[PDB]
DNA sequence: CCTGCATCCGTGAATCGAG
DNA sequence: TATAATGGGAGCTGTCACGGATGCAGG
């Protein structure tokens, strides 16, 4: 009556089926902001308090269609067989395939007829290296042995005696190598067939171009910078320590686990591609990428425009949770509320607590004077209960108990019969009962567990 | 509605754990208690205090309370004060108190995963003097004890080495809240040893087992009277509010009498005695009655030597002695003729 | 939106004996 | 203290007639 609750609502507060609502601190649902005395559910408390997320499995041997980080819509496809239902930044989980780009920048050679090739200074993936009109057979300018390394599309090959190489030659694309690996040749030989027009690779690019003149053809020291891959597979009890498109040295870890074998150890410079994880998680949050230290700690909460990284140059944008992200060096604000809503007596209690009498007596005076006669009726009644405590003197937070009187023993005995046998009241067995589930309720809150 | 159903509903919501997710979770665990180590030696403070701060601050300003363990008294003001201590920590060193906050979500998080084993198992140890409920909550401590006592390195499934401390867990509350009249686990294992014995007697002789033969099957040091006083202890109370009768109006504790509070008799009895002798002590003079009412504590309620007697009336001990000696006398040639106080006897 | 009727839940249901 | 185990289980049905509060469609 007092809190203007009926017989259903006052059942799922106490009895802790519905929160209800303290002090909003500015929360809002479906585009009402929340009201003081409104009853929301778990899912409206959880959608609220901690924010919105939800986790989609990838079937196996599929990959990812979005990267990390990636921002997504509602409705976007994020797996050929999965579907986001939400807004909110994407983010990876448990990546079974780690590929990493190996950088290698090195130098090769190649002689051509100067009539055939386009002069220039340096030379990009696709793009024409020269035309040859009449098919011409690369030849070894050195005595060895081959080793034949080759690309997606182009090719390297390292002559050398004992096991120092002789000489380097690259092959680009529309020249099909004449040896195999570990041939022996001899000077002259032709090494490779180079028919037509002839490009650069789509994978390795010329830095730099050193041409030398002689005779009817050109010979050219190319400076070479391109990445090969190299698939790592990671089992479920190890876990990846780099994010997204990282740079590694030598030594760096890429991936950890259990036992010291097995780890996945960064063998030179490189970046470093996550591939097929075990699931998508989609959050609703802000990304605020960090290269400085962080101020803010993972587990507060914060308002927009609170100090967070880098002496105070970042800040958020929106209301939330504070996740410092180590792996991807970047410090989330999961959008939610720090929202106070309660459930059971302890809340009862607080509203109970601060019911001012004399405001709610006038309310219902200027109340009893509408025509209508349930109006009358329901705000006399109340009003009943209002005068009823203050005539009284007494407080209606005292309706419910902080501490629970104990009957003396004597009127609720244990004695022991004719026989030597014992009989005892029943309310010895229900104080038993309290005093159980309240002890066991102050030792899981000293130790601490979770809200459920 | 019903507790049993809303419980289990709150706990459907959280779905189960993959290997990988599972394994995570202990793993920012474990990294998450040597951090809150590594925050100890590096910050000077207590390793408790600064696992509570960090608790504190996860949870959020929903708990705030005193913790045993911990010395100082935690309030909002002191886990701000240190929160900020810690937050003035460099960039490798406050690196650790991500990880401990790391830690203690990934705590929360697998406990809230793992309720649904407790649930399973607690549902075997219904009808042993707990609720289901109870046998729950129960199996939710050791639930908690099993996650942090729990070791990843292992590759166990956390199933495996949960299951352990939830039924111990179990079986301890059972045999401790249980019995009316508390008895030490220790002795409610001998007591159930003792039912097991005298049902496989039982089982095997086609009748119940004599006092003698379960001191047989129970080896040495177990004889026919030991085995009586164990079954006398393990006898639990009956309740008072035990119908008597196919009516209700009528209940077991109406037929018991009070035994304690004097009954008329017995205090007019009292007052008769009391009388009586002071009627006896005046047949004495004052300072020789004195002496005795000082003996035997009618007055002060005190009996004293024949030396705290002698320094009151100031005489020596044997007079005090002989005084009593006198008295008691007069008291037996008093008794011999008036027949008085003999009835008084009992 | 406000009255009226259907409907829900909670509360009672003699005394004394003995048992 | 370690294989792994992950949403319960039994309901009581043949009284009755009252006041009062809740909720419904209807004017
Ligand atoms: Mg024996
Ligand atoms: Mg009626």
């Amino acid at each position: 009556t007092l809190l203007d609750l009926s017989a259903t609502e006052l059942e799922q507060v106490l009895y802790f089926s519905k929160y209800i609502v303290l002090d909003p601190k500015g929360a809002i649902l479906n585009g009402v902001p929340v009201e003081k005395r409104q009853l929301l559910t778990d899912e409206e408390y959880r959608e609220l308090r901690y924010g919105k997320q939800e986790t989609y499995p990838l079937p196996p041997g599929v990959d990812a269609l979005v990267k990390d980080g990636e921002e997504v819509v509602k409705g976007q496809e994020l797996a050929p067989g999965v579907v986001s239902r939400l807004d909110g930044v994407a983010l990876y989980r448990f990546p079974r395939r780690v590929r990493v780009e190996y950088v290698k920048k090195e130098r090769a050679g190649l002689r051509l007829p100067l009539a055939a090739w386009v002069e220039k200074e340096a030379y990009k993936p696709g793009e024409i290296l020269a035309e040859l009109p009449e098919p011409y057979l690369f030849r070894a300018e050195e005595e060895g042995v081959v080793e034949l390394k080759e690309l997606e599309e182009g090719a390297f090959l390292v002559l050398r005696r004992e096991d120092e190489p002789v000489a380097t030659y690259f092959l680009p694309v529309g020249m099909t190598p004449l040896v195999v690996h570990g041939e022996i040749v001899e000077k002259g030989q032709p090494l490779a067939e180079a028919k037509g027009l002839l490009r650069m690779p789509r994978q390795v690019r010329a830095a730099q171009v050193e041409a030398e003149e002689e005779g009817e053809t050109v010979y050219l020291t190319l400076f070479l910078e391109w990445t090969e891959p190299k698939d790592y597979r990671v089992q479920p009890h190890m876990n990846v320590v780099v994010p997204e498109g990282a740079r590694v040295e030598a030594g760096d870890k890429i991936v950890a686990a259990i036992d010291p074998e097995e780890e996945v150890i960064a063998e030179a410079e490189g970046v470093v591609h996550l591939h097929e994880p075990a699931s998508i998680l989609v959050v609703k949050a802000r990304v605020y990428p960090f290269e400085d230290d962080v101020e803010v700690s993972t587990g507060d909460r914060v308002a927009p425009g609170d100090v967070l990284a880098d002496g105070g140059k970042v800040k958020s944008d929106v209301y939330g949770r504070v996740e410092v992200d180590l792996v991807r060096n970047v410090v989330r604000v999961v959008e939610s509320y720090d929202i106070d809503a309660r459930m059971g007596a302890e809340a009862i209690q607080q509203l109970l607590k601060e019911l001012d009498l004399e405001a709610l007596e006038k309310e219902l005076l200027e109340e009893m004077k509408h025509p209508s006669r349930a109006r009358r009726a329901k705000a006399r009644k109340r009003l009943e209960v209002v005068r009823a405590f203050l005539d009284s003197g007494n407080r209606p937070e005292w309706m419910i108990l902080e501490a629970v009187p104990v009957l003396p023993p004597d009127l609720r005995p244990m004695v022991q019969v004719d026989g030597g046998r014992f009989a005892t009241s029943d309310l010895n067995d229900l104080y038993r009962r309290l005093i159980n589930r309240n002890n066991r309720l102050k030792k899981l809150l000293a130790q601490g567990a979770p809200e459920i | 509605s019903d507790p049993v159903r809303q419980y289990l509903h709150e706990i459907g919501q959280v779905p189960l754990l993959t290997l990988e997710e599972e394994v995570e979770l202990a793993r920012k665990v474990e990294e998450g208690m040597e951090a809150i180590k590594k925050l100890s030696e590096i910050t000077g403070l207590d390793p408790d205090l600064i696992r509570e701060v960090v608790r504190a601050k996860i949870l959020g300003s929903a708990r705030v309370r005193h913790i045993p363990g911990l010395k100082e008294t935690l309030d909002p003001k002191t886990v701000e004060e240190i929160d900020q201590k810690l937050k003035s920590l460099p960039k490798e060193h406050k690196r650790y108190l991500h990880i401990a906050r790391e830690g203690e979500a990934a705590r929360q998080h697998l406990i809230e995963a793992n309720l649904r084993l407790v649930v399973s198992i607690a549902k075997k140890y219904t009808g042993r003097g707990l609720s289901f409920l109870d046998l729950i909550q129960e199996g939710n401590q050791g639930l908690i004890r099993a996650v942090e006592k729990f070791e990843y390195k292992r590759r166990f499934k956390f199933s495996t080495y949960a299951t352990w401390w939830i039924r111990q867990a179990i079986n301890r509350a059972i045999a401790d809240q249980a019995r009316t009249i508390r008895i030490p686990v220790h002795m409610v294992e001998t007591i159930n040893k003792l039912s097991r014995t005298a049902r496989q007697l039982q089982q095997e002789l086609g009748r119940e087992p004599t006092y003698e033969e379960i001191a047989e099957a129970m080896g040495p040091g177990w004889d026919a009277k030991r085995v009586e006083e164990t079954l006398k202890i393990a006898q639990e109370p009956v309740s008072l509010e035990t119908p008597i009768g196919d009516e209700k109006d009528s209940f077991y504790g109406d037929f018991i009498p009070d035994e304690h509070l004097p009954s008329p008799v017995d205090a007019a009895t009292q007052s008769l005695l009391s009388e009586e002798l002071e009627k006896a002590l005046s047949k004495l003079s004052e300072r020789e009655a004195m002496v005795l009412k000082l003996r035997k504590g009618l007055i002060d309620g005190r009996e004293h030597t024949l030396e705290e007697v002698g320094a009151f009336f100031g005489v020596t001990r044997e007079r005090i002695r002989q005084i009593e000696n006198k008295a008691l006398r007069k008291l037996k040639y008093h008794e011999s003729r008036t027949r008085k106080l003999r009835d008084f006897l009992d």
